[PDB]
C-alpha cells in the first residue's frame, strides 16, 4: 500500500558522498535480502 | 496474547499469534532460495521472484492485480540465498480473500509461454536497479568468490540467461521446492485453527548438495573514486553456538551506526581505521550466517589510493582482538547492541514476522526473545577470541570494486 | 589602421551589442558554422547558448539591455575563428582532392 | 642480399634488408604495448591501436586515408601486451609517401577532441568483433589472473573506459612511450642509408615497473556447450636459454595440427585425451614468452560434462614428462616442427618483417635463421623434463569460459 | 589492398562447430596479438 523510502530509475545517474558523516552506514554488515512486489518499489537489502 | 505453534506431519509449518491488530500479515516461507538452483538454471529464483502475479489456475493475471488493489493489500516476494518468503498485508476482513491469491500464486501458477516471455525484460530492469548499489556488486562477488556451488549464486539472474529462463525451468523450480516438506506458514492477526485448516486442505504438496567454501577473490576494476571491499573467512552455521560468538565479534568490532552523523567512538574497527586515514571512509564488521556455513570478516569504503591502509588497518584490529585484547567491558557493550537490535528487528510485525517464519526454516520451532537474549549471555570473552582467531587463520574470500590500484590482494594482506 | 575609427562606429550602428551579443552569434548558420558551432568546447558552446537566448528574448520584450551591459567593442573575442577556419580549410582540401 | 643493422645514439634500431622486390613494407615498432597502461588509463593503447588516420600537423584525417588509398596502400597497427608496431606496404616507387604519412601517424598525432570522441564507439565495434573468439575471452583472462599489474592488461579496452579515453591520455601515451630509446624502423626493398637519414632526422625524439605473477583464476559462466579453459604456470623470460626448453616442451605436448582433418597422432597431450574421450574436443599446448615472464601450460576446447576429464587428463600428460617419460625420438620430432615452424613463419615478407622488428625491441640486434636452428638442437633432453618439473611444481594460472558445472577449480585438480 | 580472411560483422549469430576435425587448431597456444588498419578487417591472433 505505501510508496518505498526511494523511487528507483534506470538510467539515471546517481546520488553523490563528499563525507564521512554520509558514507556511514553504508559498509555492508550483513547478507543480501531483494523484494519485489506489487505495490512497494524494489530495493535490496544488507 | 503469544504464539501458536504447529508442524504437520507432513513437514509443514504453521505459526500464528492472533493479536486483534486491525491489519493482518501472512507469510509463506519456502525454502527455495538461490542456493537451490544449479549451472543450468541460473537466475530462475530471481525471475520466480518478479512472477508472482502473472496467471494462476484459480485466478488470472489481470484478476491477482486488481482484486489486491481493490482491498488496498500488498504482495511481496522476498529472496535471501536460502528462502524465498511470500507475504500479504490486508485489513483484517480481507484476509482469505488475499489467502486465496497467495494459495494460488505459490501452489498453482501456469507460468504461460506469452506471459514469461514478456516478463524477461524485467530481468534486465530489476538487476540494473539493484546493481546501483555497489554493496550489491561486492557482496554478490563476494559469495560467488567464497563458494564453489550453492551460496556461490546470486540473488540477480547472470546476463547471459537473461530472456533464457524457460517456463519449463520455473515450473520445474516451484514443482522441485515448493513443497510441504520445505514450507512454514506464518501469520498476524488470523486465528491458528484457521490457518491449520488452509495449510492441511491447500498447501498439502507432495516433496521434491552441502555448501563447498572454497576461498577466492574477484575484482571489479571500474575507475569510481571509492573502492568497496570486503574480506571474509569461513564462519559458522546458523543455529550452532559458535555463531552466536561471531554475532557479538561483530559488535565488538563495530557493525553499523548508532548516531546520526557520528564518530562511532565505541566502535573498534572505525577508531583503528580513522587512527590512520582521515579522508572520507566507512568501516563494519561483516557477519552472514547460513544453515551450512557462514561468513565473517568486515567491508571497507575507502578512497582509492587510502583501500591498502585501510584494509589492513582494519584486519589488524581483528589480529590484536585474535591476540587477546578485548575486555569486560567491551564484550558487555557488544552484547547489549546485539541484545537491542534483535528486539529492535522484532519490534515491527514485519520483522517479527520474518524472524517467526526465518527461524522456522532453518531450525525446529520458535525460540522466545528472552531465551534468544541468555544466550547471547551465554558467549564467553574467550568464545570471541575464538572467533577472532579462526578469522584470522582462516583461509580467506575477497571481494573489490573501484579503482584497484592500490587494493591489495588476499596475498598481499 | 584609419578605418578603425569607421569600424568602432560600425560596431555600435549595427548594435549587437545591445543584446549582449557577440559578433560571432550573428553569423548566419550555414554547413561551415553548423560544424564549427559542433566542435566548440562546453564553456564556448554553453555561452553561446545563452547569449543567443538573452537577445532572442530581448527581442521578444523589443528591449535592449543597459548600456553598462552591452558587447564593448574591444572586449568582443572572435571565439568561433579558429574552429571555421579549419573547417573551410578542410572543405577545401576534400574539394582540390575531388579533382 | 642480407640484412643490414645500425643502433644510434640515441637508442634507436633501423634494420633493413634491400631486396629489391617490387612491394617494401616498413615497420615501425614501439615498446607501447598494452602492459604500459596503469589502472588510471587503461585502455589507452586500445584507442591509441584504433587512432591513426585522426589529424596529424602534417596531414589531415582525410589525407591519410585518401593518399594512401591513392597509391593502393595499407597502413595497419598491431599490438600485442609489450609492443605495438606500425607498418605500412606499398609498391616501392610510393615508400616515402607511405613513409611521410607513417611518420606524421606516430611521431605528430594531434588528437583533436571532436575526432577523439567520434571514435570513441569504435572501442566497443572493435571489442565486440573480437570478443567473438571465445580464445580472446580466455587468454584475456588468463593473463588478468596470472598477473599483479602489466602483463595482466587487456589488449582491448575495459568496458568502463569506453567513452572515456581523452585527448590528454593519448597524448600522455605517445609522449611517454614513442621515443627513439623505445622504438625499432624495420624495412625491405629499400636502402639503408635513407632509412638511417629518415631516422636520425624525423624520429630523434627524446625519451619519457617488472611484471609480478600472481597465480589465480577467473571463470566465465555462460552457458555455451562447450567449455574453453587454460592452466598455466609461469614460465621463462625470452630471451633466456630456458625459453628455448619450453618451447621444444610445447611441441612434445602439441602445439597445434599439421594435417588437415587429422587426428594428431605424433602430439602427446591430444592422445593423451583422445584415449579417455572420444566426443568432439581440441587441446593444445601454450607458450606465451615476454621480456619479464612467461607462461606455459595448456588449454581445452571440451563438451561442458567432459572439461573435468579433459583437462586432467592434459595435466596428468605433462605429469609424466616432467617424471621423466621421454624418448630421443619425441624431443627429435619436437624440435624438428619448431625449426620448420620457425623458418616457416619468417617465409613471409610479413612474418620475417615481424620477426626483425620483434627481435630489434627484447634484444640487442638480429639472430639470423642458422644461429636459431642451433639453439634449438642445445636444448637437452634433460632442459624439457625440467621445463615440464617447473610446470607442475609451479603456482597455477587458470581461465574459463562455458557452462563450467563440471570445470574444475585450480585446488581440485 | 587485399580483403581478409572473414569479413566481421556485430550483432551476427556466430558459426557452429559439431565435430572433432573442425574444432582442431582452435586451442590457442600463443599470446594474442591484435591488429586494425585501413584496408585489412580487424582481426586476433594466437
Amino acid at each position: 500500500a505505501v510508496p518505498a523510502t526511494s523511487e528507483s530509475p534506470v538510467l539515471d545517474l546517481k546520488r553523490s558522498v563528499l563525507c564521512r558523516e554520509s558514507l556511514r552506514g553504508q559498509a555492508a554488515g550483513r547478507p543480501l535480502v531483494a523484494s519485489v512486489s506489487l505495490n512497494v518499489p524494489a530495493s535490496v537489502r544488507y | 496474547q503469544d504464539l501458536e505453534f504447529t508442524r504437520l506431519p507432513n513437514g509443514l509449518v504453521i505459526a500464528s499469534l492472533e493479536n486483534y491488530a486491525p491489519a493482518s500479515r501472512i507469510g509463506l516461507f519456502i525454502k527455495a532460495g538461490s542456493r537451490y538452483e544449479n549451472s543450468n538454471n541460473l537466475g530462475t529464483s530471481h525471475l520466480l521472484r518478479l512472477a508472482s502475479s502473472l496467471t494462476t489456475k484459480g485466478a488470472s493475471s489481470f484478476k491477482i492485480t486488481r482484486g489486491i488493489e481493490a482491498v488496498g493489500g500488498k504482495l511481496s516476494v522476498t529472496s535471501t540465498r536460502e528462502n524465498m518468503a511470500y507475504t500479504v498485508e490486508c485489513l483484517r476482513d480481507d484476509v482469505d480473500i488475499l489467502m486465496e491469491f497467495l494459495l494460488n500464486v505459490t501452489t498453482a501458477p501456469e507460468f504461460r509461454r506469452w506471459e514469461v516471455a514478456a516478463l524477461q525484460p524485467q530481468l534486465r530492469i530489476d538487476k540494473a536497479v539493484a546493481l546501483q548499489n555497489p554493496q550489491a556488486h561486492v557482496i554478490e562477488n563476494l559469495h560467488a568468490a567464497a563458494y564453489r556451488n550453492a551460496l556461490a549464486n546470486s540473488l540477480y539472474c547472470p546476463d547471459y540467461r537473461i530472456g533464457k529462463v524457460t517456463p519449463v525451468e520455473l515450473h520445474d523450480y516451484v514443482q522441485n521446492h515448493f513443497t510441504s516438506a520445505r514450507m512454514a506458514l506464518i501469520g498476524l492477526g488470523v486465528s491458528h485453527p484457521v490457518l491449520k485448516q488452509v495449510a492441511e486442505q491447500f498447501l498439502n504438496i507432495r516433496g521434491g548438495a552441502k555448501a563447498k567454501y572454497h576461498g577466492g577473490e574477484i575484482r571489479e576494476q571500474n575507475g569510481d573514486s571509492l573502492v568497496h571491499a570486503a574480506l571474509v573467512a569461513e564462519s559458522a552455521a546458523i543455529g550452532s553456538a559458535e555463531a552466536n560468538a561471531f554475532s557479538v565479534l561483530q559488535h565488538v568490532l563495530g557493525a553499523g551506526p548508532h548516531v546520526k552523523r557520528g564518530s562511532n567512538a565505541t566502535s573498534s574497527l572505525y577508531q583503528a581505521v580513522a587512527k590512520g586515514v582521515h579522508q572520507p571512509f566507512d568501516v563494519s564488521a561483516f557477519n552472514a550466517s547460513y544453515s551450512d556455513s557462514g561468513l565473517f570478516g568486515f567491508y571497507t569504503i575507502s578512497q582509492a589510493a587510502s583501500a591498502g591502509d585501510v584494509i589492513k588497518a582494519a584486519y589488524n584490529q581483528v589480529k590484536t582482538i585474535a591476540q587477546g585484547n578485548l575486555s569486560n567491558p567491551d564484550v558487555q557493550a557488544a552484547k547489549n547492541k546485539l541484545k537491542a537490535g534483535y528486539l529492535m528487528s522484532v519490534e515491527s510485525s514485519e520483522g517479527f514476522l520474518d524472524e517467526v517464519g526465518s527461524q522456522a526454516l532453518a531450525a525446529g520451532s520458535y525460540t522466545p526473545p528472552s531465551t534468544v537474549l541468555q544466550q547471547i549471555d551465554a558467549v564467553a570473552d574467550a568464545d570471541v577470541i575464538n572467533a577472532a582467531k579462526k578469522f584470522v587463520s582462516g583461509r580467506k574470500s575477497m571481494a573489490a570494486s573501484g579503482n584497484l590500484g592500490h587494493t591489495p590482494f588476499i596475498d598481499e594482506l | 589602421r584609419w578605418l578603425e575609427g569607421i569600424r568602432k562606429w560600425y560596431y555600435n550602428a549595427a548594435g549587437f551589442n545591445k543584446l549582449g551579443l557577440m559578433r560571432d552569434d550573428t553569423i548566419h548558420e550555414n554547413d561551415d558554422v553548423k560544424e564549427a558551432i559542433r566542435r566548440l568546447p562546453e564553456n564556448l558552446y554553453n555561452d553561446r547558448v545563452f547569449r543567443i537566448k538573452r537577445a532572442l528574448d530581448l527581442s521578444m520584450r523589443q528591449q535592449i539591455l543597459p548600456k553598462e551591459q552591452w558587447t564593448k567593442y574591444e572586449e568582443d573575442k572572435s571565439y568561433l575563428e579558429p574552429y571555421l577556419k579549419e573547417v573551410i580549410r578542410e572543405r577545401k582540401e576534400r574539394e582540390e582532392w575531388a579533382k
